[PDB]
């Protein structure tokens, strides 16, 4: 049981806390005397249950939980996939190819190029850029239930930071094991955010909608809107940067309406430590806190879009 | 509660006020000369308004874990005053009470001979069946005096009321000593004296009825 | 030029309502922020609260349920009210103009900032003492001149309560050589001051020396002439 | 660790601990190292 309270700050009532200062009992190395230690959890990681206000971990009622070892890192490194003896891997070398059909210029390789396993949603990060004009790929364009993978030609500079100098408290749940809690925050209580240059994004979106008209009519209106709803991993730009798991609001990126014919865009990013990626139940991972402000610059190289069924099909 | 910092003239003075920094601060400093109203010296950590020399500098409000420090280069006798701070921390509520001040002592003042003056009871009060001898002491440094009244050569036990030293925009501390007597007591003895003991010297002024 | 003048009772009985007034000359009360600052003897200044037009007015959490502020746009002045005063409220109340500032540390849009206030133009200030004792009119007595080519001359303010007493010479036509000494708290509970002037012995004149004594708590203004 | 005098196991503050099964023995037995075909 976690007896939490608001983090030390000065109002307003719209800050809706987000960061909670939790105190609880804990088992030491010995199997006797207890331990009154405190931590600092995000709002998405805890959940109250009904004297003070009482919380609990959001996964305690779903599955077990394991802490990531601080020795390993979540840095996506290039991995070449190769074929055994007697087999071969064919590579399509045309500059325009939607992924399906016969390929004019085919070459064979033993090992593919360096593909970094970047786990992300909505925004494809650090991928291979397409050739000449941007490509639009889909298993079934007529089906509004099949996703639409987009590939970019020019990379979109994205800047993400974690404006919170966190402190790593290493409480000892011995013998052997050790939990890495979040101590007090050095500085101001700010939230993570990601910046995208309005100039780069305007050109990228206009190059995609001009390619979308090659499939939805030459003179048609294409409108962009944010996600419909559901899990947090589907409605937000989920990614990893510096060990932490960001969840950014992409309502400022998909707010436009294009007809047939100088600063940065800041996006609200939340951070969750206890995750259950890949629709996996039974294995919950606690990402250990990371000391210091985390900064990362990535390349926006593609999108994963879905189309609505409301139609009114030949109009917009 | 009170703190003191003595710095030789022309040197550099540094003053600590307020709690330890927890977040981004906006320390507002004020200087209060004795007997007057507080004046603005440095607002927003290290921003001086019109009229403030560059000798007064403050620590930037971007360092986490340090106390507010006021640096005064080229210390002069005119800088001898009290200094308060207004802590503006982004994690702490608005402090409606300034931090505890620190008093600046400009050394090598150094000494000042007291200018004593003894006035006899007025012609007007004796008529009100009242009498009072006044001993004014000024222009003396430091502020630490002891007054002893005398009737001829015999000390006066009761009726002595003495103020406490109080500096006045100078090295001049102020002190007035009163002796309430009766019109019969005044014309009784031959003369009264005002023995002032300051530091190591002792000035004596007398008075005789007419 | 901006001139501020404070004026109050000076003595307020316990469990009463203190009322003060800051007469403002030089600026309008609608175009500025206005703050009140209190200070006990030998303690650090305590911020009372800031008042402004359009309803922007906040108080001291420590004095929330006792203080009331107001702005008179017709009479061009600032008012103050303090209900239920005690001995801890005995201090020197100041009225000062207030300029606001905004410190940005975050991304602005996320309200990652805070507003700080600072007073630049203060006033002379008024003295407020809380005591259940009555007010006494002073009895002023003249100090006769006696002695180098120089001579001493002064006045005497005997038995008064409470502080302070403003003493001027020749209706303010003599500010050179005047040294006014701090009062003394008698055992009876009454104050008593003195003021001397260093003047040249050549005063046959008669160069009429009349000291002006003023006592706001007893509304007593006494002009005394010293003659050898 | 600081009524009687109180102790603890010396490893409880260092790492976990496992008991050796009484079935196995720590008797060093001769082991011949061999090389595969072609070596
Ligand atoms: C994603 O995208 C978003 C949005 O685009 C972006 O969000 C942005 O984040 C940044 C940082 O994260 C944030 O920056 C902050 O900005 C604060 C305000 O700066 C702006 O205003 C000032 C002043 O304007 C006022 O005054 C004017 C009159 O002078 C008046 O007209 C105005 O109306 C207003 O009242 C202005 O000077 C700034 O201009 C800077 O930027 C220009 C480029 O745009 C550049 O050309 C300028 O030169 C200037 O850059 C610096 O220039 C000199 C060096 O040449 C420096 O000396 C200056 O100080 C400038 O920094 C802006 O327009 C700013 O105050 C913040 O910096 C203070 O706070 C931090 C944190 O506490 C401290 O670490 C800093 O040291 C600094 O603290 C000093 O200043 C404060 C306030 O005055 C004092 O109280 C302090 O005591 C301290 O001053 C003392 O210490 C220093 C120590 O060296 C000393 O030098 C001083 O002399 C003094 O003794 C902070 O930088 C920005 O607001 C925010 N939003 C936007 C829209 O940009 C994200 O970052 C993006 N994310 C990513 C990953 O990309
Ligand atoms: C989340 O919530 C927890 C509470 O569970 C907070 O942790 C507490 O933080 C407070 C700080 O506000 C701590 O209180 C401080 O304790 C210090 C410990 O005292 C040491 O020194 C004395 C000698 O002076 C020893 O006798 C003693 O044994 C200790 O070794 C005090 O020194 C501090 O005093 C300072 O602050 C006060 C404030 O009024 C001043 O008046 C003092 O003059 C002095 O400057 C202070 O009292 C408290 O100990 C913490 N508890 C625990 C269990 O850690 C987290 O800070 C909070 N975090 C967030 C982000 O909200
Ligand atoms: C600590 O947090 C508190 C939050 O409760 C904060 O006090 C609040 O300050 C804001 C302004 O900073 C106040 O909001 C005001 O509301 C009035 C209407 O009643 C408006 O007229 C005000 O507008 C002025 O101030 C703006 C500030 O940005 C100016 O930009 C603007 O041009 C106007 O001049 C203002 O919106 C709010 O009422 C208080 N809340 C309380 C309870 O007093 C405090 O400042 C924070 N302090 C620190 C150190 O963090
Ligand atoms: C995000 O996109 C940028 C481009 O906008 C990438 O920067 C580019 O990185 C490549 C290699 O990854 C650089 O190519 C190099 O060229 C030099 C030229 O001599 C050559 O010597 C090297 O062997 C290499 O081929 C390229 O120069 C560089 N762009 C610029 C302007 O310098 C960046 O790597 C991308 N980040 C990712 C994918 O994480
Ligand atoms: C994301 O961050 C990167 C770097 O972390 C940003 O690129 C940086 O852009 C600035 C311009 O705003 C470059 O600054 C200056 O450019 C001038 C040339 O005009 C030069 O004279 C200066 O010396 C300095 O270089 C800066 O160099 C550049 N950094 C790098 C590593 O290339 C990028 O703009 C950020 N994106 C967003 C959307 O905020
Ligand atoms: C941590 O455990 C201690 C027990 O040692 C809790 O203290 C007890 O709390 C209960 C109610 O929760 C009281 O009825 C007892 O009187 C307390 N003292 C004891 C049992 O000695 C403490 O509340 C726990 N803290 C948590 C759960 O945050
Ligand atoms: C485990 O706890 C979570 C959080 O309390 C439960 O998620 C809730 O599910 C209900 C479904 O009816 C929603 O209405 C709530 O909004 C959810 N809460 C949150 C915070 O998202 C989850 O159902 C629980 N699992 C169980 C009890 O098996
Ligand atoms: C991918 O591109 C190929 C072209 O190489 C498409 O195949 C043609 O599709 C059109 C209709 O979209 C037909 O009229 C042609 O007869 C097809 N040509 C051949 C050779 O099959 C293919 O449909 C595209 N796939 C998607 C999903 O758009
Ligand atoms: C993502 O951003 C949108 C828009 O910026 C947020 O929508 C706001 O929701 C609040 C209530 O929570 C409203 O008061 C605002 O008016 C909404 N904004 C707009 C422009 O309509 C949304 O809450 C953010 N978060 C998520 C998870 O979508
Ligand atoms: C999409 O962007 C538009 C602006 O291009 C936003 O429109 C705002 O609309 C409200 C009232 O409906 C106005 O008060 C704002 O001033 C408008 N914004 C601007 C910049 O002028 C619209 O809210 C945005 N949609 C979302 C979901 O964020
Ligand atoms: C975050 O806070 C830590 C301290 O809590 C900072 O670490 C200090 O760094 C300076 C120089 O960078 C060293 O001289 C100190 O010894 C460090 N302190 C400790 C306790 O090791 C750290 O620099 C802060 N992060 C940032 C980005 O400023
Ligand atoms: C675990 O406990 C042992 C025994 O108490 C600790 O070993 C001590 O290490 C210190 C190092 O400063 C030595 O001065 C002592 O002499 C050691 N004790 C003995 C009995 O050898 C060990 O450091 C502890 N490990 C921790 C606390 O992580
Ligand atoms: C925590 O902050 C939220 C912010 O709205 C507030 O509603 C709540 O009452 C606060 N609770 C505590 C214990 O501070
Ligand atoms: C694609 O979807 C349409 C309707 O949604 C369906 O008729 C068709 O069989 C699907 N498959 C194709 C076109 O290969
Ligand atoms: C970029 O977008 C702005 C509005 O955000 C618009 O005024 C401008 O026309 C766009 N650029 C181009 C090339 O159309
Ligand atoms: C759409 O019209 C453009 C000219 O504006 C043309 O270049 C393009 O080929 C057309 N696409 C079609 C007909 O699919
Ligand atoms: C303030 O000044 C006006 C004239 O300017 C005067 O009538 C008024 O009485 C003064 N206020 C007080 C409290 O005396």
């Amino acid at each position: 049981t976690l007896q939490c309270t608001n983090v030390t700050n000065n109002i307003t009532d719209d800050m809706r806390g987000e960061l909670k200062n939790c105190s609880f009992n804990m088992t030491t190395e010995l199997r006797d005397k207890k331990q009154k230690v405190y931590s600092l959890f995000y709002r998405l990681d805890v959940v109250q249950i009904n004297s003070n206000k009482e919380y609990r971990l959001i996964n305690c009622n779903t599955s077990a939980i394991t802490q990531a070892c601080p020795k390993v890192s979540f840095e996506p490194i290039p991995i070449h996939y190769c074929a055994p003896a007697g087999f071969a891997i064919l590579k399509c070398k045309d500059k325009k190819f939607n992924g399906t059909g016969p390929c004019p210029s085919v070459s064979t390789v033993q090992c593919t190029h360096g593909i970094k396993p970047v786990v992300s949603t909505q925004l494809l990060l650090n991928g291979s850029l397409a050739e000449e004009e941007v490509m639009i790929r889909s298993e079934n364009i007529t089906n509004n239930a099949k996703n639409i993978l987009v590939q970019f030609n020019t990379p979109v500079q994205i800047n993400c930071t974690r404006p919170n100098n966190n402190t790593r408290k290493s409480i000892r749940i011995g013998p052997g094991q050790a939990f890495y809690a979040t101590g007090d925050i050095i500085g101001d209580i700010r939230q993570a955010h990601c910046n995208v240059s309005k100039a780069t994004w305007n050109e990228t979106l206009g190059k995609v909608v001009k390619q979308l008209r090659k499939h939805f009519g030459n003179n048609t209106i294409i409108r962009f809107a944010n996600s419909s709803g559901g899990d947090l991993e589907v409605t937000t730009h989920s990614f990893n940067c510096g060990g932490e798991f960001f969840y950014c609001n992409t309502s400022g990126l998909f707010n436009s309406t294009w007809i047939s014919n100088n600063d940065s865009i800041t996006l609200p990013c939340r951070i969750k430590q206890i995750i259950n990626m890949w629709q996996r139940i039974g294995q919950a991972m606690y990402a250990p806190p990371i000391q210091g402000v985390i900064r990362c610059v990535s390349n926006i190289t593609g999108l994963i879009l879905t189309r609505d069924g409301g139609s009114t099909n030949s109009t917009t | 509660a009170p703190t003191f910092v003595s710095v030789a003239p022309g040197q550099t003075a540094r003053i600590t006020c307020g709690e330890e920094s927890l977040g981004s601060r906006s320390v507002i400093w004020y200087q209060q000369r004795p007997g007057q109203a507080p004046s603005l010296i440095i607002y927003n950590n290290n921003d001086r308004p019109s009229g403030i020399p560059d000798r007064f500098s403050g620590s930037p409000g971007s360092t986490f874990g340090t106390t507010a420090t006021l640096t005064i280069t080229s210390v002069e006798a005119g800088d001898e005053a009290d200094y308060y701070c207004h802590i503006w921390d982004s994690r702490r509520p608005t402090n409606w009470v300034f931090g505890e001040g620190t008093t600046l002592i400009v050394l090598s003042q150094p000494k000042a001979a007291p200018s004593v003056t003894l006035f006899p009871p007025s012609s007007e009060e004796l008529q009100a069946n009242k009498a009072t001898l006044v001993c004014l002491i000024s222009d003396f440094y430091p502020g630490a005096v002891t007054v002893a009244w005398k009737a001829d050569s015999s000390p006066v036990k009761a009726g002595v009321e003495t103020t406490t030293p109080s500096k006045q925009s100078n090295n001049k501390y102020a002190a007035s000593s009163y002796l309430s007597l009766t019109p019969e007591q005044w014309k009784s003895h031959k003369s009264y004296s005002c023995q002032v003991t300051h530091e190591g010297s002792t000035v004596e002024k007398t008075v005789a009825p007419t | 030029q901006v001139h501020l003048q404070e004026s109050g009772p000076g003595l307020v009985k316990p469990s009463e309502t203190l009322s003060l007034t800051c007469n403002v000359s030089g600026t309008l009360v609608r175009d500025n922020y206005w703050s009140w600052i209190r200070q006990p003897l030998g303690k650090q200044p305590e911020w009372i609260g800031y008042v402004h037009d359009s309803g922007d007015t906040n108080y001291n959490p420590s004095l929330k349920s006792r203080v009331h502020l107001s702005l008179d746009k017709s009479k061009n002045l600032v008012s103050l009210r303090l209900t239920g005063v005690t001995a801890a409220d005995s201090a020197i109340y100041y009225c000062a103009t207030t300029k606001h500032g905004r410190r940005i540390y975050g991304v602005v849009a996320f309200k990652e900032w805070f507003t700080y206030f600072y007073m630049d133009v203060w006033g002379k200030g008024t003295s407020v003492t809380v005591s259940s004792a009555s007010t006494k009119g002073p009895s002023v007595f003249p100090l006769a001149p006696s002695s180098g080519g120089t001579a001493a001359l002064g006045c005497l303010v005997k038995d008064y309560f409470p502080e302070p007493v403003t003493v001027s010479w020749n209706s303010g036509a003599l500010t050179s050589g005047v040294h006014t000494f701090p009062a003394v708290l008698q055992s009876s509970g009454l104050y008593s001051l003195s003021s001397v002037v260093t003047v040249p012995s050549s005063s046959l004149g008669t160069q009429t020396y009349i000291c002006n004594v003023n006592h706001k708590p007893s509304n007593t203004k006494v002009d005394k002439r010293v003659e050898p």
